[PDB]
């Protein structure tokens, strides 16, 4: 079966930093585009972070750019962010996506309410 | 002594023109079967491409047997003067389907909603019926006001005017349509710079042999450079339908996947 | 609120699955190698059909 | 059009020919 | 809370128990047991018929019982009832809404269904006496695209739509008799089995799942696809089924042993199965596929013998005659082709 | 029987003669896939164009456009969406003045482009509600170098022709926004489709002739292509 969990998260005061661990299996992780969208208390899904199969594109939402860095460990099957200057508004909770796609450039339906391919997610609370 | 310059000159361009209309027969030919045996290819333009490659078919062919008869070695006046007329009907259909061709893509370019296959109609009736008009009213002319020998030699000029004036307004129109197409495919590069300057002349250099374009140079022309005017269209565009069909069925993508499939896959 | 039961109705929708009665793999491939061995002779693709009864030719 | 006018003149040409000959070998 | 907390436990510890379950039946494999099976060598396949005559792609095609007559369904608002044998147009039928993903051939051959993005499925009269074909009704209540319909008789029919969930219909009222619920993606095909007893369906979550009819519950789930499950297609005999998906691999499920028993797929086969289909036999596995070909696969070997090569565009649909002797292929080049 | 087949050739002369007639009624017609969101404001574009899924039809210059606002679906659409890879344009309206969701407008855009089966449609690009964008961007409260920070680096292109009366200000911040779909629509598109941005009210009444002069660019392209002379 198709399986993303996702490991870190928690408490922090603004300023801090946490490793955001999503551990795939039951496909090749080296054939799809992986993806992390959020959710914040009382909001829709939104696109945080994506990265292709190899890893060479990398892109953000912007309200991010410099703070996350997506990296994906295509022989471990896992992806990563890593946050360094957290804000008040990246309290979240915190989803590893997958493109639905093995080898395309597009992946549809990431941020959808119920799409299939995507973590269970963990929780991000920054507050001081 | 004098014109066996000319006349000379004149047996070099019919070699000449002979070994040019024989590659385009056989290149057009070819032509025709490879848009003709493939299903895929049955567009709208590789259609009126088809009738150009006939009209040009039949341009050689003609030429063939109009020399046959009258430059090889006072009956069969009949059979003479049929000759000359499917002669002038062969050539003046070939210069109404490089116009044709011109006006359709001109129109294609200009108003590009239209009903094709409703145009298609009225285009395929002019490019075989506007010769036939011209050329029945040039016969019956000669029959009428100057019937001497075969129909082979113009002394009366207002007779010949009659199956010149068409082709020079064919060449004519020909051209300022192909000014029309050329500035819009500029607008279309340059709107929405070195490269579009070769992509222009590119697209200029492939659209000069499919709308007879190297006929406006020597078109009203004085009769001082008549034999290198002659020269340049009976040793030049006699290759056009070559070169045209070339293009136009071998440097094409559609065409080239379309035979490499059943070449390779067999 | 929703999540509780949808969590609850997949884990029982799971589990009546579980109770189902399984055969080993081996009788599930024998299975499939006795029907389209014993189904061979009237497969017009597999054997294919001279034009005398092929309608299609 | 140019296939007329070649055919014109290479008539025209070969015809003054012949009636040349006809001249060198009445006269 | 820890409600969920232990309902995410137990599910893991019973579906890991499933999955041990699944683990202490697999005492071989289907490649060894037919280790010592003949090869087919290689299906050579040709185009006899090749039907014009569809203005736009070709997006389903039902084999009539008849294993002569056709239905097909092109997105220009056209159902065009076919004669296979003679290439001739019985029947074209104009669509009120153009978007038609899937249609259907009653056994009977009284009626043909279709459905598309308008959520209804329409059912059409071929055997008035009045002479006309006309809608003979509309069945609405879904909330998705309808993407497929099968005829379980002239009076029920089971449709699977985009919002997840199947229903089974009364055709005579109207109504919506059974609603099959338990998808999380857009389902995108139907398979009836033999009896059409139970069925079998196929979703955008990588998952099949086998319904059982008149009662309207799922008894068996089958994962083991990466992607969304494009097509399904029953075995001959019912015990098994095939599934083919956008990860470039098709699948063979057994009902019995509960879990897969073969995968079909190629290094250089790398796009998504639109459509699968078995031969009569059971011995061939019918594939199209978005490289604009199909592939024909020994479903008991799952070395590819033969390819059927003649489409410009997707291929969308494959249907396999009952008398075994035609294999349709529809596809977005507009066109339909016959091979034998 | 040898009686039966003619009379199946007679239905199949009916039959094919009633499909060529529906041949030009079909190519005659364009079909255009409208996209957007809950907020892009579709419904008032489609409002214009006077004259499970919904359809308008509209004319121009006796033209007749058909245009589907697919509408009653869930919101996964990489199954359906397949259903409109022969569209003459996808009209694609963004919500501009909503800067929070602009970036998953822009996703969408980069999926629509890249997508397999829609590589070679073009799609018109309306930014709708300018006059939000104008009065958000004047009133100052909501900065757009927030949600992109790439937005203090960049200045009006020269090819920016700014409406009467407008503030510069809203000039960068509009052609912005365009810029950035302008980047992905150049980044892969390869003179096989194009990107026709405009900026758009929900009072213009001009949205019908610039779907109808965008078609008329994509068919002549088309044609510009089929000739190998672009």
């Amino acid at each position: 079966q198709v399986q993303l969990q996702e490991s870190g998260g928690g408490l922090v005061q603004p300023g801090g930093s946490l490793r955001l661990s999503c551990a795939a299996s039951g496909f090749t992780f080296s054939n799809y585009k992986m993806n992390w969208v959020r959710q914040a208390p009382g909001k829709g899904l939104e696109w945080v972070s994506d990265i292709s199969q190899s890893g060479a594109s990398i892109s953000y939402t912007g309200s991010v750019k410099g703070r996350f860095t997506i990296s994906r460990d295509n022989a471990k099957n896992t992806l990563y962010l890593q946050m360094n200057s957290l804000k008040p508004e990246d309290t979240a909770v915190y989803y590893c996506a997958r493109c639905p796609a093995p080898f395309t450039r597009d992946c549809f339906d990431v941020t959808s309410t119920t799409y299939a391919y995507r973590g269970q997610g963990t929780q991000v609370t920054v507050s001081s | 002594s004098s014109n066996e310059k000319r006349h000379s000159y004149l047996l070099k361009l019919k070699v000449m023109y002979t070994v040019g209309y024989s590659s385009s027969l056989v290149m057009l030919l070819v032509a025709l079967g490879i848009l003709c045996a493939f299903r895929r290819l049955h567009c709208t333009r590789n259609y009126i491409h088809m009738h150009l490659f006939v009209s040009f078919i039949l341009r050689a062919l003609s030429n063939f047997i109009k020399d046959a008869v009258l430059f090889s070695s006072d009956a069969h006046r009949a059979g003479c003067k049929l000759v000359m007329v499917l002669f002038q009907y062969c050539i003046m259909a070939n210069y109404s389907w490089l116009l044709v061709e011109g006006l359709y893509l001109h129109t294609l370019l200009a108003i590009s909603f239209f009903s094709e296959r409703k145009y298609l109609q009225g285009f395929v009736a002019f490019g075989w019926g506007s010769p036939a008009i011209f050329v029945a009213l040039w016969a019956i002319a000669r029959h009428f006001l100057e019937d001497v020998g075969c129909w082979d030699i113009n002394a009366n000029a207002s007779i010949w005017w009659i199956i010149r004036g068409p082709v020079i307004l064919s060449i004519l129109i020909n051209f300022i349509l192909f000014i029309n197409i050329l500035r819009i495919l500029m607008r279309k590069l340059r709107t929405q710079e070195v490269s579009h300057y070769k992509r222009l002349a590119r697209s200029t250099l492939l659209l000069i042999p499919l709308f007879g374009i190297h006929y406006i140079v020597f078109a009203f022309s004085p009769e001082d450079a008549m034999e290198i005017q002659l020269f340049f269209e009976l040793a030049l565009g006699s290759f056009q339908g070559l070169v045209v069909a070339v293009l136009y069925c071998f440097l094409n993508g559609e065409v080239q996947l379309e035979v490499q499939k059943k070449w390779q896959q067999w | 609120t929703a999540s509780i039961a949808q969590a609850r109705k997949l884990v029982e929708q799971l589990k009546m699955e579980a109770n189902i009665d399984r055969i080993k793999v081996s009788k599930a491939a024998a299975d499939l190698m006795a029907y389209c061995e014993a189904h061979a002779k009237e497969d017009p693709l597999l054997t294919p059909v001279p034009a005398s009864e092929n309608p299609f030719r | 059009h140019s296939d007329g006018t070649f055919t014109s003149e290479l008539s025209r040409l070969r015809e003054g020919a012949r009636l040349q000959r006809l001249l060198q070998g009445l006269v | 809370q820890s409600e969920l907390d232990q309902l995410r436990q137990e599910a893991e510890q019973l579906k890991n128990q499933i999955r041990d379950a699944r683990k202490a039946c697999a005492d071989a494999t289907l490649s060894q047991i037919t280790n010592n099976i003949d090869p087919v060598g290689r299906i050579q396949m040709r185009t006899r018929r090749t039907l014009r005559g569809h203005l736009a792609k070709i997006y389903a095609m039902h084999w009539g019982t008849d294993s002569r007559l056709l239905v097909s369904a092109s997105q220009d608002g056209k159902l065009i009832i076919w004669d296979s044998y003679t290439t001739n147009k019985v029947h074209a039928i104009p669509l009120r809404s153009s978007w038609v993903m899937t249609c259907a051939y009653a056994p009977s051959g009284n009626y043909v269904a279709c459905g598309g993005l308008d959520n209804i499925c329409s059912i059409y009269n071929l055997k008035t006496r009045e002479g006309n074909v006309r809608v003979s009704r509309e069945l609405a209540g879904h909330t998705g695209y309808l993407s497929c319909c099968r005829f379980l008789d002239d009076n029920q029919i089971v449709t699977s739509s985009g919002d997840t969930t199947c229903a089974l219909w009364d055709i005579e009222t109207g109504q919506q008799t059974t609603t099959f619920t338990g998808h999380t993606g857009d389902v995108m095909s139907l398979s009836l089995a033999p009896d059409t007893r139970l069925f079998v369906s196929g979703a955008c979550d990588a998952s099949a799942k086998l319904w059982d009819v008149r009662e309207g519950m799922c008894r068996q789930t089958f994962t083991g696809h990466e992607s969304d499950i494009n097509a399904i297609c029953f075995f001959p005999n019912g015990n098994a089924f095939a599934t083919g998906s956008d990860d470039a691999t098709c699948r063979l499920f057994d009902l019995r042993a509960d879990q897969e028993l073969m995968t079909y797929s190629h290094d250089n086969i790398i796009c998504g199965i639109t459509s699968v289909s078995f031969s009569k036999s059971g011995r061939l596995l019918l594939a199209g596929y978005d490289d604009f070909n199909c592939n024909v696969w020994d479903a008991l070997k799952a070395d590819r013998a033969g390819v059927l090569a003649g489409h410009d565009n997707r291929v969308s649909c494959l249907g396999v005659t009952d008398d075994g002797m035609a294999v349709a292929t529809g596809s977005w080049d507009s066109f339909l082709k016959i091979w034998n | 029987q040898r009686n039966e087949e003619k009379a199946q050739r007679e239905a199949n002369k009916k039959i094919e003669k009633q499909l060529q007639k529906d041949k030009q009624v079909y190519r005659a017609t364009h079909r255009l896939l409208l996209l957007g969101a809950d907020n892009s404001g579709k419904s008032t574009i489609v409002k214009q164009m006077r004259i499970g899924i919904f359809e308008t039809k509209f004319q121009v210059d006796k033209v007749n456009f058909h245009m589907f606002d697919v509408g009653g679906q869930r919101d996964e659409r990489r199954k359906w969406i397949q259903c409109f890879n022969d569209v003459t344009a996808i009209i694609f309206v963004v919500d501009s003045s909503d800067y929070n969701r602009l970036q998953e407008a822009l996703n969408l855009f980069k999926s629509i482009w890249n997508n397999r089966w829609l590589r070679t449609i073009s799609v018109i690009l309306f930014l709708n509600k300018q006059d939000l964008l104008a009065e958000k961007v004047l009133a100052g409260k909501s900065k757009i170098e927030d949600y992109f920070p790439e937005f203090a680096r960049y200045t009006t292109p020269e090819d920016a022709t700014p409406e009467p009366g407008e503030d510069p200000r809203v000039t960068r911040a509009k052609y912005f926004i365009r810029d950035e779909f302008l980047r992905i629509s150049t980044a892969s598109g390869d003179g096989r489709h194009y990107c026709y941005p405009h900026f758009t009210c929900a009072v213009d009444t001009e949205n019908a002739r610039r779907i109808f002069n965008d078609c008329r660019d994509i068919i002549q392209r088309m044609h510009l292509r089929q000739y190998e002379l672009l």
